[PDB]
């Protein structure tokens, strides 16, 4: 029945996680008590992809909530849709991870991970046919980053043949909690290279630039950053959540999007970012515009291996097609010529709430190499001087392991440069 | 914005055509093996016609007509004339020999040939370029450059024979161009094809001492006369390219 | 009377199966509950429609079909459709999760788990056959099931029914109509593996069907229902000889015998006219001469290509409707003069004509108008190699960078089966070339 | 232009107009070889995950 299991880990993971569930619960007609109160069955046709149906015909997110501190998960349990998650599926410890990847992966989180895998096992076993996993987390702290990638390593061992996708918030010095963020992100990326099928790269710098420059928000909060991530995750998952779409599951999608195992880090985009609805040309122009991209990379600095785009609302399919075929046939220099017909498009009649038309974009571009170059530079700047390393060697890690994370990401970056040529 | 590729860099003619296309600002040149193109200046041999007209939302045109080699190979042309129910009074017997023993001779000097450039557009309109050239009479072997253009040859025919170029020679040339191209049309026309063709042709003619015009051969990849490159290559863009891809007469239609 | 068993594999195969059996029922006067008032042989008969339907004591007429998909959502619609009452459940076989557009997954990984079950359900049908002619297999080149599990099934049918003929109806992939980037791989893989096990294959290019739908039916964005209803007209024209009284193409052996001189070159081009919009109130009824001339227009072909630049090895005209032999020869006389119909030298320049008097049936409410006469032309022309040339070129682009290869090798396939398959296709293209120029 | 081999019935007629003369063991081995390459690859994964 194409069930997906959702995990959200740490402060950032659970906050963008909670919003994702607010947004898609609204679209599916599910109220903050789990009772369905919508008007179309289109809303219910794929409701079991993300929701278990509990006993009194309530719907319960198939969602596991994970953190090493109680503080953000008491927040969730107290927000608008707090009551909707299954109480057993809150798994937390008391110690924290202190923004420390080694505490998340090796010490603190190791204590807690078996208990998460117990909930995951119990959600999986009730799945008619489990389609794969999705994980929300940041890469810059400790729980979502270090324990998050520890979970993925363990889920692979236990379900080596299911798809594992992540929505991963990349740190930026312009929106920063601590200096050690590049250390945690570099160790995190190496895990993701080996252990996920798809990673949506959400750069916190780009999210901030979008609120500041485009949305005209002079002082953006995480709330404002997260509102963008939420709307993008809702778009991305439309073809899975709504009927009549492509007869495709996570594995089919992953196959068509990832031409090479390690090159699976994607740039998401969204349009529009008002009462004037956008014409189909306006959507197609904004969607491919650099300013609408959430990985703070210039697509005119690399080449698209594959692109997928969904349009939501009531609009001409032929018109979506002419515009899409106009964008490609005008900048053919930015798509690789050796994957024929590598741009794919869909329309869904149901638009997002508060909007008449929208476009969500998913691009496997070699420009993403710019993001790993950025993290790699921040990393080396500190690591040459072994700055801040004591926080990590105090938890049992060795310098050798940093060198290897640095080397694998440098590898990854040059692997992208091989294909942009 | 229109996209076009280039796959025949040796083309004396189409180097000037792609040169003009860029100077309009509305045409953009792609890589030779990019398939998301509108127009193609294709290669002379093994040009991949079976891959044209399958790109969603692209109207594709090419500067060659698949099947036109029948006319342009010396061997094939003989076969074409002999086995066509049309066709024959203007083509020398073909299988002293090579051969026309009594050629009209320019004076002074006591032999020449006439090159006409014909352009056939996607609609199969037949366009004869106004300017021909008179040139074994070949630049390879050899007026400035042994090339005499139409106005002089006209002036010679008037003063020397009391006749004009149109009357004595050009009615026969138009009749011959139309006969060859009318004959092969059902085999090569792209009127209801999923892609479109045009093509420039170089007809080579002989004139005998009775002012009879004879067909020598038909060139499928013809060069031009340096003096006429400007005029004709612009006429190409006007009649064959922009008539399918419009932006924002030097031809006799036959 | 010899029975024919239809197998539909994967999404495209099952959905086209739907459109066909709906059309067969309307042509044969069988209602959705399987009853057929025309048949007075209650519980029986050796009539020509019993080649495709068997009868129950209760009077129900049951398609000799098997539907197979590696996931359930498509065959589940059959199970709860207008024609749910027609099929025995045993006939509808679904699996858990699909092949994900991965040939290696449909053939190797998933396919191995289900192939014995399928062969057993088919074996059930075969055992109800006094005489068995062979199999008609409907599938897409591009799906992971359609390509991968089909070639496993075709290999096994050659083993388990070695004397029986196998005909193919194959959906050729088109980016207009929902392809994946990997379908050129799957297409070459399945053609290599299946080529020695198929006697005659009819390729349908989705690009062709899609254009005929936009141009002739004036449907801006055609749906699969639009496409399949048009595809099932062509299929019905091809299988009508098997379901009706007649003397042309009356068993599956005649298809190979009439259309396929060389075993490998077994892909006849299908051309069909007229396709007339049903919202077109006042339309003029095209003549025999007119619909026959239309068979030589590239734009009515099931596969876009230019037969003028090829050579024919066989041609068969199948008319339905108001058509007498006099008009056909009339029409042919005229087209010999105006069209480029070059035959290979070691072959007669002729036409096998079959006329069925019952005019084409159309789905009530469909977008296809009822015509008084239609034709389907089946011709084995080397021009169809153009479709191979396109596919092989896309394969070569991706494969030169090994793009997506890792998804196949991760399923137990070896990289060298990619090049074994592409060498087969280079050979096939060269065969058409030796024959054609 | 000749018309040979004409057959007529009540449903229609047919004719020809000439215009001008002139193993289970091997499948088992391949399927199981692929299953053992899958299995060998999954063992390298679990080895690597154990390291
Ligand atoms: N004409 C037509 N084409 C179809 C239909 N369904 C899919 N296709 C085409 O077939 C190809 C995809 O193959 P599918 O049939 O969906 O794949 P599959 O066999 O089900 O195998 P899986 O990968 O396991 O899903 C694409 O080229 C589609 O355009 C249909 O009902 N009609
Ligand atoms: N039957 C004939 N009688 C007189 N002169 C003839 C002749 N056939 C050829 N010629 C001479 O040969 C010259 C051109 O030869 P021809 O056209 O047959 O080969 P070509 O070198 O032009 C091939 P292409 O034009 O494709 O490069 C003419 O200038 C003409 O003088
Ligand atoms: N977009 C976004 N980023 C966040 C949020 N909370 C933290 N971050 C970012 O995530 C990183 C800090 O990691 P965090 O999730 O808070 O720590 P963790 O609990 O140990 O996993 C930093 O790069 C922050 O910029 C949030 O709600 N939204
Ligand atoms: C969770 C999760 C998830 C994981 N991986 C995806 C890959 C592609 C994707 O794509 C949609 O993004 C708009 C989409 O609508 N895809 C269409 C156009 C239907 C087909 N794409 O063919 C590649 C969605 C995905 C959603
Ligand atoms: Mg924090
Ligand atoms: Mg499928």
């Amino acid at each position: 029945m194409r069930e997906i299991v959702h995990i959200q880990a740490g402060q950032c993971g659970n906050q963008i996680g909670a919003k994702f569930w607010e947004v898609i619960s609204d679209e599916h007609g599910i109220d903050p008590t789990g009772s369905y109160h919508g008007d179309s069955d289109l809303q219910l046709e794929r409701i079991n992809v993300y929701y278990n149906e509990a006993t009194g015909n309530k719907y319960v997110p198939r969602a596991i909530l994970v953190d090493l501190e109680p503080g953000t998960m008491d927040s969730v349990r107290s927000g608008p849709f707090g009551q909707i998650f299954r109480p057993d599926n809150f798994v937390f410890g008391q110690s924290g991870a202190g923004n420390n990847w080694a505490k998340g992966h090796y010490t603190e989180g190791a204590e807690l991970v078996d208990s998460v895998l117990d909930v995951v096992r119990k959600e999986s076993e009730s799945c008619d046919c489990l389609q794969g996993f999705q994980l929300t987390h940041s890469l810059g702290g400790g729980t979502g980053s270090g324990m998050g990638t520890l979970l993925i390593s363990k889920i692979r061992e236990e379900y080596p043949d299911r798809i594992m996708n992540t929505f991963s918030v990349m740190p930026s010095p312009k929106v920063s909690d601590t200096v050690v963020e590049p250390y945690n992100a570099t160790l995190s990326v190496h895990q993701l290279v080996e252990n996920t099928d798809e990673t949506y790269c959400i750069d916190n710098e780009a999210l901030y630039d979008i609120c500041f420059r485009t949305l005209k928000l002079t002082t953006p909060t995480y709330g404002d950053l997260n509102h963008l991530v939420s709307a993008t995750m809702s778009g991305v998952t439309t073809c899975l959540r709504f009927p009549g779409q492509l007869n495709a599951d996570l594995r089919k999608l992953a196959v068509n999007m990832v031409p090479f195992p390690r090159l699976h880090f994607f740039m998401p985009g969204f349009a529009p970012l008002q009462y004037r609805a956008l014409t189909v040309p306006e959507l197609t122009q904004q969607m491919f515009d650099s300013k609408n991209m959430m990985a703070a990379c210039d697509p005119r600095h690399g080449r698209y291996l594959t692109v997928a785009a969904i349009f939501r609302g009531r609009m001409s399919m032929k018109e979506v097609d002419e515009q899409m075929l106009n964008v490609q046939n005008k900048n053919s220099s930015y798509f690789v010529e050796w994957i024929p017909n590598n741009v794919k498009t869909a329309v869904c009649d149901i638009p997002p709430r508060g909007l008449k038309m929208s476009a969500t974009f998913i691009g496997n571009s070699t420009a993403i190499q710019e993001l790993f170059k950025r993290i790699s530079e921040q990393f080396t700047a500190m690591f040459r001087r072994k700055a801040f390393l004591h926080w990590y060697t105090g938890e049992g890690m060795d310098e050798m392991e940093f060198t290897e994370a640095e080397s694998n990401m440098n590898d990854l970056v040059s692997e992208y440069q091989q294909y942009q040529d | 914005m229109y996209t076009f590729v280039v796959r025949d860099e040796n083309s004396s003619v189409y180097a000037e055509v792609s040169r003009l296309l860029l100077a309009t600002g509305q045409w953009k040149r792609l890589r030779k093996d990019n398939p998301r193109f509108n127009l193609m200046l294709g290669e002379r041999n093994r040009l991949p016609f079976g891959r044209l007209g399958h790109e969603p939302g692209l109207v594709q045109l090419v500067n060659y007509y698949r099947g036109a080699d029948k006319l342009c190979r010396k061997a094939s042309l003989v076969k074409l004339i002999k086995t066509s129910p049309e066709l024959c009074t203007w083509f020398p017997e073909s299988y002293v020999w090579i051969y026309l023993e009594k050629p009209l001779l320019l004076e002074p000097g006591h032999k020449f040939d006439i090159r006409s450039w014909v352009l056939v557009d996607h609609l199969y309109n037949i366009y004869l370029y106004r300017e021909g050239v008179l040139r074994l009479t070949n630049h390879c072997i050899q007026e400035e450059g042994n090339e005499m253009f139409f106005e002089e040859f006209n002036q010679y025919l008037m003063d020397a024979l009391n006749t004009t170029l149109e009357n004595s020679i050009l009615l026969q040339i138009k009749h011959i161009i139309r006969s060859c191209l009318m004959c092969i049309e059902p085999a090569i026309s792209t009127k209801h094809l999923h892609y479109q063709s045009f093509q420039l042709f170089g007809f080579d003619f002989m004139v005998d001492e009775e002012l009879k015009v004879w067909l020598i051969e038909v060139n499928g990849a013809p060069a031009c006369a340096q003096k006429l490159y400007a005029e004709l290559c612009q006429g190409i863009v006007d009649v064959a390219i922009s008539s399918v891809f419009p932006l924002a007469s030097i031809f006799i239609k036959l | 009377m010899r029975e024919c068993i239809s197998i539909h594999v994967g999404q495209a195969g099952v959905q086209i199966g739907n459109a066909c059996w709906e059309l067969y029922c309307l042509e044969h006067g069988i209602q959705p509950d399987g009853q057929m008032p025309s048949d007075k042989t209650i519980g029986g008969g050796d009539d020509s429609f019993n080649t495709f339907f068997s009868e129950t004591g209760a009077g129900k007429h049951v398609p000799r079909a098997v539907f197979v998909d590696l996931e359930p959502t498509v065959i589940d619609e059959v199970r709860t459709g207008t024609y749910r009452q027609l099929f025995h459940p045993e006939q509808l076989i679904t699996g858990k999760e699909d092949a994900a557009n991965n040939y290696a997954r449909g053939h190797y990984t998933i396919g191995k788990e289900i192939i014995d079950l399928v062969l057993d359900r088919i074996r059930k049908l075969a055992d109800q056959c006094t005489g068995l002619q062979g199999f008609l297999v409907f599938h897409s080149f591009g799906g992971g099931t359609g390509s991968g599990f089909t070639s496993l099934l075709m290999e096994r049918l050659s083993v388990d029914y070695g004397k029986k003929s196998k005909l193919e109806f194959s959906i050729y992939p088109a980016p207009q109509v929902s392809t994946a980037v990997v379908e050129p791989y799957n297409s070459i893989l399945t053609t290599h593996t299946t080529l020695e096990h198929s006697d005659c294959a009819f390729m349908v290019d989705n690009e062709a069907i899609y254009d005929i739908c936009r141009r002739n039916l004036d449907i801006e964005r055609p749906t699969y229902t639009n496409l399949n209803r048009l595809i099932s007209q062509i299929v019905s024209s091809i299988t009508a000889s098997l379901r009706f009284d007649g003397a042309l193409n009356v068993d599956l052996t005649e298809f190979q015998t009439n259309l396929v001189p060389y075993p490998r070159i077994h892909f006849p081009l299908a051309t069909y006219a007229p396709v007339i919009s049903a919202e077109k109130a006042y339309h003029e009824q095209l003549s025999v001469a007119e619909i026959t001339n239309a068979c030589f227009e590239p734009a009515n072909q099931m596969v876009k290509c230019d037969p003028r630049h090829g050579k024919y090895m066989a041609c068969c005209l199948l008319y339905r409707g108001d058509v007498v032999p006099k008009d056909v020869n009339a029409a042919i006389a005229t087209i010999k003069t105006k069209r480029s119909i070059q035959f290979v030298d070691w072959c007669p320049t002729g036409f096998k004509v079959g006329i069925n008097y019952q005019p084409p049936t159309v789905v009530p409410g469909g977008d296809l108008a009822k015509v008084q006469r239609a034709v389907c032309m089946l011709s084995n022309t080397t021009a169809i190699a153009e479709a191979w040339a396109r596919l092989d070129h896309k394969f070569d682009l991706m494969y030169a960078k090994r793009a997506f290869v890792h998804w196949y090798v991760g399923e137990g396939m070896e990289e060298g089966e990619f090049s074994e398959a592409r060498e087969d296709m280079a050979a096939l293209e060269k065969d058409y070339e030796e024959v054609g120029v | 232009m000749e018309v040979i081999e004409l057959n007529k019935c009540t449903s229609g007629q047919s004719f020809e107009v000439i215009l001008k003369p002139p193993s289970l063991e091997e499948i088992q081995k391949k399927l199981e070889a692929a299953e053992e390459r899958r299995k060998y690859q999954e063992a390298e994964l679990l080895k690597h995950l154990a390291e």
